RNA sequence: CCUCCGCAUAAGCCUGCGUCAGAUACUGACAAUUAACAGCCCAAUAUCUACAAUCAACCAACAAGUCAUUAUUACCCUCACUGUCAACCCAACACAGGCAUGCUCAUAAGGAAAGGUUAAAAAAAGUAAAAGGAACUCGGCAAAUCUUACCCC
RNA sequence: GCUACCUAAGAACAGCUAAAAGAGCACACCCGUCUAUGUAGCAAAAUAGUGGGAAGAUUUAUAGGUAGAGGCGACAAACCUA
RNA sequence: GCUAAACCUAGCCCCAAACCCCACCUUACUACCAGACAACCUUAGCCAAACCAUUUACAUAAAGUAUAGGCGAUAGAAAUUGAUGGCGCAAUAGAUAUAGUACCGCAAGGGAAAGAUGAAAAACCAAGCAUAAUAUAGCAAGGACUA
């Protein structure tokens, strides 16, 4: 595990974007 | 080539295998012609008692009172064995009371211990 | 490992996004995608 | 893939614990206390670098000089080798000469 | 032709790398001491 | 093993009410609870039954575990997993009434309910496979409730099906029943 | 007879065999030396029977009936041995003042480690015993460096243990 | 046990325990606050009250105590449900299985007030050590064969046949059994 | 006795006597066909055949005619998860032939659940005619 | 159909195709190799010990050779311990290699060159070949035959 | 524990010709001339054939010795754990 | 959607303080016989001097001073003065270490790898491929284009 929070937060945002694109909301 | 396995009599040439034992205590000696002379006194003699009429079974009834452990000590043994006679003869040469100056001359010398178990 | 890079994913993506429409491994492998993308730019 | 898929556990820092709250106190012990104590005397740490600073070679030399006799055998051998290497590097290598 | 330089024989093994031989000379004593310091499970052969 | 499994129910019904004297059992129930009413039980039993089946409808296993016993929950849920059941009680033809009661100590009460209900069971894919969503059907049944005698309660334990019970509603899809899968040496008989 | 190696024929095959409690050291301390001597062989016969049962159960791939009684017997025999040893030690201390039954001495081995060399029984004096004279009980100067190295290795291990303990304690305090 | 062995509901030597914790597992150790032996106040059989989670408020009886993880198992309380005997064909039978509770999540109950209480290990001149409830006083009590053919009778077990004497077992038995030995043990050299 | 220093015997000395024997033996079922008068034991490794003879004749009053012993090597081939060999202990095996024509044959040793059984009996396996429809509902 | 082998001892290894159950010559459990064979020896002090072996008889030698006690004093009163398994060892391997000895001199013992098909090239091993017979080639290399004479070192 | 040499005490050498032979042919055994194959091979030097020796300065099992500024060497700057 | 991906604590680093039953030298881990045999003795070399040969380091201040030195590379005093944790690592990191184990070597010796559920188990992302082989022409893209 690499210590840090900001890279993880950015990757979480990217994962959220990809999730939305794959399953766009109504 | 094996170093981590225990060295036993099963490993090595004939001489090694014959020479090494398995811990069994010796019983005699070897004479000319490899004849083994077995000494009776070197054979442990199991002093098995007479169990007839013995009332102590291997287990103890669970309905038995529990008592605190009081490991026997030299002081306790002296008090329970020698102190009464000492008191009596003081009111009225420790060999008479029981002390033995030297273990030599005894069959069972306490130190150096010369008996099994 | 006092200080370690944690953004390497996004650093790679900044290049691969421009290589997604290439052919072969040039669109997947950064070591190749970066060269092809520099040539493309 | 060298990126974690979950947010790390939140890191809560108490800015007002005793250490942070009283940090820096008695740094002016000298000027505000008739110079009975120098501020460097407030430094707790290795005996050989209390109130002292230097590059790696100087630090190694000081460590060997001050606690060399109390060092473990292999640690002292490592320190001697490190001093040798640092001497060679600083006195024989570098861009400037 | 080569490779089979190890012709095992317990007599040679123990007489060459045994505990008794290692303790015979100070150098072998230091070998055993080095093994003990390193923590080897097999000090001698 | 010093600790042992603490069961909250029993394997099965004590004495089956063979459908078309128990005051001792009622006495035991009352001596254990002190506020029970046989005459008032049927309404509570009907409410428990309706609530349990609505919980089946909504897949509320938490409430099912409170409304039915551990010998009941698997029977109700095992085959309904991965399918949607649209159950609805429409009315009770005749009032429900206690029938038989028997009794670390559990007490079982059999309640005969002749009510009217609806069913519609769909596949994983939402394809109807049993009953009609709207058509009501008359159902006569014997629900055996059970209770454990400190924090126990009355929960459906079983449903006794009379041997003379009318055949259940036919299934929508046709079925094939394979014959003996004979090995080469074997011959058909 | 060999039948004493097996449980009672009625007990054969029983899933469970009820057994009493293992003899306690305090209970045994009240018994005479002859009584303890007889009880030792009673327990020995029981122990042989139980070991036979264990081995036969392993052979038959079945659980041993009431395995706890073997542990009870072992505990009883250990208690009896401890009581006899206590009596012997007290008598030895009274009559000779020696706290060890076997002669020995603190000696420095060839590796510089202090060991408790336990004396062996010989028929000839030590100055004549050839093998004993081959055995070395002194460390030469070259062993001092290795003694220091071993000391420092032990110190490092101890320091690591203590520092880790303190770290864990601080983590626990922060968590609670 | 292996270092950092993870104590679980199954006993540390059962088949299930060996299945769950084979010798090679290296799971993260569970952080448990270090309650001293003299501060532990929950015992098997004690009536307790559950403070958190499902079945909060309900009072049950402690059935097991996994001291190594600050655990008390309340019988028939804090239960989920699991299938036992589930085979390839049979679905098995549903069973209520308790989940362990932390002593911080569980509080003892007054013997008569029937309410949760805080406890202190106050010494009493007669009951040297015993639990005392704080908010309302009162002491909470600590809750809780036929000889076989191979079991000594109580009287035989307690008989004091030991007459202390300055004799070893060996010589005492020699006298008792009549063994006569005249040979003198020749002195040997020890070294 | 085992794990004890034997008092050294010099010529003309007293007999070596052991009072509380430390040897514990096992009577084991032979793995191969044996003569009717033969008994197989597993013995502590330090016990001689003379020791076994005296042990049996004194503690058990078993008339022993002959005794033979062999050291069975326990397998060291098995390895744990760390690839370290697990050593099966070596053990001594003694074959004892009884005297006076006596015969020995190893004895034939070894000659909630209710709820589970009830539920299994009450399985009521699914009917193929039902076609997977749950059976609980009475409709 | 093959048989180089094979069976034992030594050395080496150390349970490494015995039974049961699981897997998928492996894992776990259980069992086993029993001394007569072999190893493990010898009370001192002196004192003896020129004449090989080779069928040891002639002969024949040179390289000149493995084999012996007595005197006195001590001393019997008592069959332990250890190896014994295997398809095996050294070569990283179920390695065409290495591996001492006794018998078997082809075996009574031990084994299987072909997974199935087709019958292309090229390649490997072998067999046969018209007429010629070294014209090949650096050289008769290889193969086939059994074959002279002369030179250097 | 390979290899060079040595020390102790062992072992092997069929058959035929000749005759007391560092003799001839030729097994076992030792070696490795020439060819083919192999060249990450069966093999970190092998296989098949062919070939030299095979009662001797022979071969070989066992244990021991000589150790790197060295050893050993019928000198090939050989061999001393690929 | 497969290989897989991640993960937090096992421990470790630097400081402070503080000084730290039996068997086994014979073939070690071997119950039990006349010994005699006993340890101490300058480090060297690499390297620098651009070779190499004398030579080349092993609290503060005085002071890099006096001195030494193929007086050159460099070496270098003394008098005298007074003298409580972590802007550490977090499983390719930190000890080599889960271990000096496995494994390798005759021996000295060399020397690894790795684990991650939950309160309780008595409950979407690398490469590589697949979905889905391929169409004239060419550093595989760019300008483009309806394409
Ligand atoms: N710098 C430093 N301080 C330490 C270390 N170990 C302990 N301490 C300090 O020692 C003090 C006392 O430690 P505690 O464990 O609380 O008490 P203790 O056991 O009496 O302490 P010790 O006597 O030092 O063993 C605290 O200030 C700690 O931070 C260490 O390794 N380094
Ligand atoms: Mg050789
Ligand atoms: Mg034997
Ligand atoms: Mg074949
Ligand atoms: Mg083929
Ligand atoms: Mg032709
Ligand atoms: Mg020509
Ligand atoms: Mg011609
Ligand atoms: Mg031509
Ligand atoms: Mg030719
Ligand atoms: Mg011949
Ligand atoms: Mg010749
Ligand atoms: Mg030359
Ligand atoms: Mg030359
Ligand atoms: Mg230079
Ligand atoms: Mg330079
Ligand atoms: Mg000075
Ligand atoms: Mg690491
Ligand atoms: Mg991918």
């Amino acid at each position: 595990v690499k210590k840090g929070f900001r890279a993880a937060f950015r990757f979480q945002k990217e994962l959220e974007r990809q999730r939305l694109l794959r399953c766009p909301p109504p | 080539a094996d170093r981590m396995s225990k060295w036993t009599s099963k490993r090595g040439p004939r001489s090694f295998r014959g020479r090494k034992g398995r811990g069994a205590k010796g019983i005699g000696f070897l004479t000319s012609g490899w004849r083994f002379v077995q000494i009776k006194e070197m054979v442990p003699e199991f002093v098995v008692p007479d169990l007839t009429g013995f009332k102590l079974k291997p287990y103890v009834s669970y309905l038995a009172p529990e008592s605190e452990e009081t490991p026997l000590t030299a002081a306790q043994l002296f008090s329970e064995a020698v102190a009464p006679a000492i008191e009596k003869d003081f009111k009225d040469n420790l060999e008479k009371y029981g002390f033995e100056p030297t273990q030599e001359g005894k069959l069972f010398q306490l130190y150096p211990r010369n008996f099994l178990r | 490992l006092r200080n370690r890079v944690t953004d390497r994913y996004f650093r790679i993506q900044e290049v691969l996004k421009h290589a997604r429409h290439f052919r072969g491994r040039k669109n997947r492998c950064y070591r190749l995608a970066v060269r092809t993308v520099i040539r493309a730019f | 893939i060298g990126i974690r898929l979950t947010l790390p556990p939140p890191k809560v820092v108490d800015r007002w614990n005793e250490k942070r709250a009283m940090f820096g106190v008695y740094d002016n012990i000298g000027i505000l206390g008739n110079f009975e104590k120098h501020p460097k005397e407030l430094i707790r740490g290795p005996i050989w670098l209390r109130g002292w600073k230097g590059n790696e070679l100087q630090r190694c030399i000081r460590k060997r000089k001050m606690v060399g006799s109390r060092m473990f055998a292999d640690d002292l051998h490592n320190l001697n080798k490190r001093i040798r290497y640092l001497y060679k590097h600083f006195n024989r290598h570098g861009k400037f000469r | 032709a080569r490779g089979n330089e190890y012709q095992p024989s317990n007599i040679k093994r123990k007489n060459k790398h045994g505990w008794v031989r290692r303790l015979s000379t100070p150098a072998g004593v230091q070998v055993i001491l080095r093994r003990m310091l390193k923590g080897r499970k097999s000090l001698s052969h | 093993s010093d600790r042992s499994i603490h069961l909250a129910c029993t394997a099965g019904i004590f004495d089956a009410y063979v459908p078309p004297a128990s005051q001792v059992s009622i006495r035991r129930i009352k001596d254990y609870d002190a506020n029970f009413k046989i005459k008032d039980f049927p309404e509570k039993a009907k409410d428990i039954f309706i609530e349990a089946h609505l919980c089946l409808n909504n897949s509320d296993h938490d409430r099912l575990h409170t409304l039915v016993t551990e010998h009941c929950f698997p029977d109700m849920t095992w085959d309904i997993k991965y399918k949607t059941v649209r159950w609805s009680f429409v009315e009770s033809l005749e009032p429900s009434h206690v029938v038989q009661v028997r009794c670390n100590v559990y007490g079982q009460i059999t309640v005969r309910m002749h009510t009217r209900q609806t069913l519609a069971i769909y596949d994983r894919f939402g394809r109807l496979m049993y009953g009609q969503e709207d058509v009501p059907k008359d159902v006569l049944e014997y629900v055996v409730f059970e209770k454990q005698l400190p924090y126990g309660s009355w929960r459906m334990h079983t449903k006794i099906v009379p041997p003379w019970a009318p055949p259940k509603q036919p299934i929508l899809k046709t079925v094939m029943i394979p014959g003996p899968q004979l090995k080469p040496e074997e011959e058909y008989e | 007879g060999l039948e004493e190696f097996f449980d009672d024929p009625k007990n054969w095959g029983q899933e469970k065999v009820k057994s009493g409690a293992a003899w306690t050291c305090q209970q045994l301390r009240n018994k005479s030396n002859e009584d303890l001597h007889k009880l030792w062989y009673v327990l020995l016969k029981e122990r042989n029977m139980l070991l036979t049962l264990e081995q036969e159960a392993k052979r038959q791939r079945l659980p041993m009936p009431s395995p706890e009684r073997l542990d009870k017997v072992v505990d009883s025999m250990d208690a009896l041995d401890k009581v006899v040893q206590e009596r012997e030690d007290a008598l030895r201390l009274l009559q000779t003042g020696q706290e060890r039954a076997r002669p020995g001495a603190w000696r420095r081995d060839i590796f510089g480690r202090i060991i408790w060399h336990k004396f062996k029984q010989w028929v000839i004096p030590w100055h004549l015993n050839k093998r004993y004279n081959r055995k070395r009980f002194f460390a030469l100067p070259y062993v001092d460096h290795f003694l220091r190295l071993e000391r420092e290795k032990r110190a490092r291990i101890k320091a690591r243990k203590e520092n880790l303990e303190r770290k864990k304690a601080k983590i626990l305090l922060k968590k609670f | 046990l292996p270092p950092h062995y993870r104590y679980g509901m199954s006993p540390p030597g059962s088949v299930a325990d060996k299945r769950k914790n084979p010798p090679w597992i290296r799971r993260r150790p569970v952080v448990v606050e270090p309650i001293s032996d003299e501060d532990w106040y929950l015992f098997c059989g004690d009536t307790v009250e559950i403070l958190e989670g499902k079945d909060a408020g309900k009072q049950g009886k402690v059935v097991q105590v996994i001291r190594q993880r600050n655990w008390v198992v309340v019988g028939g309380l804090n239960t989920h449900y699991r299938y036992i005997g589930k085979t390839m064909d049979y679905r098995g039978t549903m069973i209520p299985s308790e989940a362990p509770l932390l002593h911080r999540q569980v509080k003892l109950v007054d013997p008569m007030d029937r309410k949760p209480t805080e406890i202190e290990w106050r010494f009493t001149e007669a009951g040297e050590r015993v639990r005392v409830s704080t908010r309302s006083g009162r002491i909470i009590p600590k809750p809780e064969w036929i000889d076989g053919p191979k079991d000594t009778s109580v009287e035989d077990a307690l008989e004091r046949t030991y007459v202390p004497c300055l004799k070893t077992l060996q010589e005492e038995v020699m006298e008792a059994m009549g063994i006569k030995e005249t040979r003198k043990y020749k002195k040997v050299y020890w070294y | 006795a085992r794990n004890v220093v034997y008092p050294l015997y010099r010529l003309g000395g007293p007999q070596l006597r052991v009072f509380r024997t430390n040897f514990f033996i096992q009577l084991v079922r032979p793995g191969v066909a044996q003569p009717e008068d033969t008994v197989q034991f597993r013995i502590p490794m330090e016990m001689t055949r003379v020791d076994l003879r005296n042990y049996l004749e004194g503690i058990y009053n078993v008339p022993v005619a002959a005794v033979r012993t062999r050291v069975q090597h326990g397998s060291n081939k098995r390895r744990d998860h760390r690839n370290v060999r697990i050593k099966k202990p070596d053990y001594k095996v003694a074959y004892v032939q009884l005297a006076h024509g006596q015969t020995f044959t190893f004895p034939d040793l070894f000659p909630l659940y209710s709820m589970l059984e009830e539920e299994r009996q009450q399985r009521q396996s699914s009917d193929p005619r039902r076609g997977g429809v749950p059976s609980w509902f009475g409709l």
